[PDB]
């Protein structure tokens, strides 16, 4: 458990911050073959000192969809393998849902990459102190901040409260039920539910706009400013939509205080 | 990845020596670099994995008129690190001209560790503002540093030099250092010698060994700033990830420090969060209001109550932070660091962007204004004349610090959608 949490939920840093950082340097079918895809995991494990454990093996990397590629789709499979007498407790329907939540966590890190890209592209023209420069950069910080509060929320719910109630949840059938409750609270607090599905639907609109924001570096000031205005409109609209669905969930109540804090 | 640290001046060499000693004391190592048997964590952030299983810190030593350097030399913490980086006035102009001629050899000292490192992440500067030897030299080397490598970050640990009256050339020196501190530095953590002296005379009755205890304070702050990097954390395990959230505007990069216990010689989450929020635990001393606050906690903390703590500190509603786009006070939670004995467990550190430092800037600007108007305290030397014949560098720094006070004050306004 305390191995797979650091790989599929990635609690230990400089593993994600190396694997995703290595893959994003490149950009496809010469990227999905197992000579670059099979090697990046073995290089990412060395710069966290995760390797040379009996839990550094049984890791199988793959991907579930091949792109030919705005795009918010990222695709990866990581599995853990347990033998016969441990197959009875962790099931292979449980592992499939672990990969499912792994992709959900992975899509957030693409934002953490794209914001560093646009921060990096502005760095060589940062010399100037122009009007077009400062007001443009305020957009970039404000889009960065939304990810830094929602990632803090995920980084609270899916690792601190749901793991504190896993260090006394375990006690033979009770072990299987306890692990099945661990995944249950993770998918419950992860907003994959059909009830909070429109709340997840607005997050796509935020993500796509930041990816389109990244491509423009100066090109023209107004085109990115329009996207900033739509972004502000979307965030203000999300705050009301999540308010209605707490006024009509206990973990989601924390999201209300997260997105609005000494503003409106 | 890998961060290279710099120290110059006797005060900067003191705080770096204390920092390296204090991290030697924190980590399970000997003062020779030998690992202990009870070790794990990430020890590549400032420590070179050296050749005898030594974790050698990567520190650039710069000194002029060496006094403290001999005391650093005859110590058992010269067996911890010795990269052979030692290379030999009290004015900014004198230190500037002395740095002028020998820039290539100390730049070879830079490039030695640069090629010695596989990766590079940032440069931390231990510099004493208006420190005599440190002033001028540090400004010149800061200018060359950001000139050579625009792909890295610069942090500078700075003090606010005034003991509230002494030396009449110090506002000129600190002003020129502040000009480079604005436009050639990307993150500034400012400290107050007055506020630290007041807190030292508060918790204890010491006022004479103030440097030695202030070393303890700054080393604890610097270690607590890096605990999420040195120990396995999850966010801001790089410097730039920490720096990114705090800065909405690239000249608003001045960082305020507080710390939840005041005396260091069960409580709940929202308690120490609230006490870290107050200005009387802030150890750096019209409306003045925070742009954005980040806080780190390290100690024995029950993790499941933090969201109710978050709600309670919300509805307590202590600061009316900002009017334009939405920042927050933002929490990070860390484990208390192992491998050493730990007293006073619950300890928090806060990084904040506050416009209240514009008051201290206006203080030293008023001091410069009266000393410039009186015109008997410039202390005219040939160094200052040969560096600048018309002394318009002071004018350029003056209009820039005016622009920064304007930036502070217009950011305090509800309109900063127009620039100013």
């Amino acid at each position: 458990y305390e191995a797979l949490r650091h790989f599929l939920l990635m609690e230990d840093g400089e593993f994600a911050q190396s694997l995703s950082d290595l893959l994003f340097e490149k950009l496809p079918g010469e990227l999905l073959n197992p000579l670059v895809l099979n090697s990046v995991l073995s290089k990412a494990l060395q710069c966290s000192l995760h390797g040379d454990t009996p839990h550094a093996s049984n890791l199988s990397l793959a991907l579930k969809y091949l792109p030919e590629v705005p795009d918010v789709l990222s695709c990866l499979e990581l599995r853990y393998k347990v033998d016969w007498p441990l197959n009875i407790v962790i099931t292979e329907g449980c592992v499939s849902k672990y990969s499912g939540v792994f992709s959900f966590l992975l899509q957030l890190k693409l934002m953490m990459w794209a914001l560093k890209d646009v921060c990096f592209h502005l760095k060589r023209t940062a010399m100037a102190g122009s009007v077009q420069f400062r007001q443009l950069q305020l957009f970039k910080h404000e889009m960065q901040h939304f990810v830094k509060v929602i990632q803090g929320y995920i980084a609270n719910q899916i690792l601190h409260v749901t793991w504190c109630e896993f260090r006394a949840r375990l006690a033979l059938e009770e072990i299987q039920r306890a692990h099945a409750e661990y995944l249950h609270k993770a998918v419950f607090r992860g907003l994959l539910t059909e009830k909070a599905a429109p709340v997840m639907n607005v997050i796509h609109s935020i993500f796509s706009l930041v990816l389109k924001f990244r491509s423009q570096l100066h090109p023209n000031f107004a085109l990115m400013q329009q996207s900033y205005n739509t972004f502000k409109y979307y965030s203000h609209f999300l705050f009301k939509v999540v308010t209605k669905l707490v006024n009509r969930q206990p973990h989601l109540e924390d999201f209300l205080l997260r997105i609005n804090f000494n503003n409106y | 990845r890998e961060i290279i640290t710099l120290q110059l001046g006797q005060c900067g060499n003191q705080i770096g020596f204390e920092f390296w000693k204090q991290l030697c004391a924190e980590h399970g190592i000997s003062p020779e670099g030998i690992v202990e048997e009870f070790a794990t964590d990430r020890k590549d952030v400032f420590f070179y994995q050296a050749d005898d299983e030594h974790y050698i810190p990567r520190a650039v030593l710069l000194d002029l008129e060496p006094r403290v350097i001999h005391s650093i030399l005859n110590s058992p913490y010269a067996k911890l690190y010795n990269p052979e980086n030692i290379y030999l006035g009290n004015n900014w102009a004198s230190g500037f001209s002395q740095g002028e001629k020998i820039h290539e050899d100390i730049f070879d000292i830079i490039d030695r560790e640069a090629d010695g490192s596989d990766s590079l992440e940032g440069f931390v500067l231990c510099h004493s503002i208006a420190g005599g030897t440190g002033s001028g030299l540090g400004s010149y080397l800061l200018e060359r540093l950001n000139d050579r490598y625009p792909k890295k970050l610069v942090q500078t640990y700075s003090v606010f030099p005034n003991q509230d009256e002494d030396v009449v050339v110090q506002p000129y020196n600190s002003l020129l250092t502040l000009k480079r501190l604005t436009q050639n530095a990307d993150c500034v953590v400012v400290l107050d010698n007055t506020a630290l002296n007041r807190i030292a005379t508060d918790r204890l009755h010491i006022q004479n060994p103030s440097f030695s205890q202030i070393n303890q304070l700054v080393s604890t702050i610097m270690s607590a700033s890096t605990t999420t990097l040195r120990y396995p954390g999850y966010m801001n395990n790089d410097l730039i990830g920490l720096i990114a959230s705090l800065i909405p505007t690239p000249r608003l990069h001045f960082l305020m420090t507080g710390y939840t216990p005041l005396t260091t010689d069960k409580t709940t989450v929202l308690d120490v969060m609230r006490r870290l929020l107050q200005p009387k635990n802030v150890m750096v001393s019209t409306n003045h209001c925070y742009i954005a606050i980040l806080n780190i906690i390290q100690g024995e903390v029950d993790p499941t109550q933090v969201h109710k703590s978050l709600q309670r500190i919300r509805e307590r509603k202590l600061a009316n932070f900002i009017p334009w786009g939405p920042a927050s006070i933002q929490v990070a939670l860390s484990r208390k660091s192992p491998y050493l004995p730990s007293a006073h467990r619950v300890s928090g550190l806060m990084m904040a962007n506050h416009t209240s430092i514009s008051s201290l800037f206006e203080r030293t600007c008023r001091q410069y204004d009266k000393l410039r108007k009186r015109e008997a305290f410039l202390e005219q030397f040939r160094k200052e004349d040969m560096f600048k014949d018309n002394f318009d560098e002071m004018d350029t720094s003056r209009e820039i610090v005016q622009q920064l006070i304007d930036e502070y004050h217009a950011a305090t306004r509800p309109d900063y959608i127009s620039w100013g």
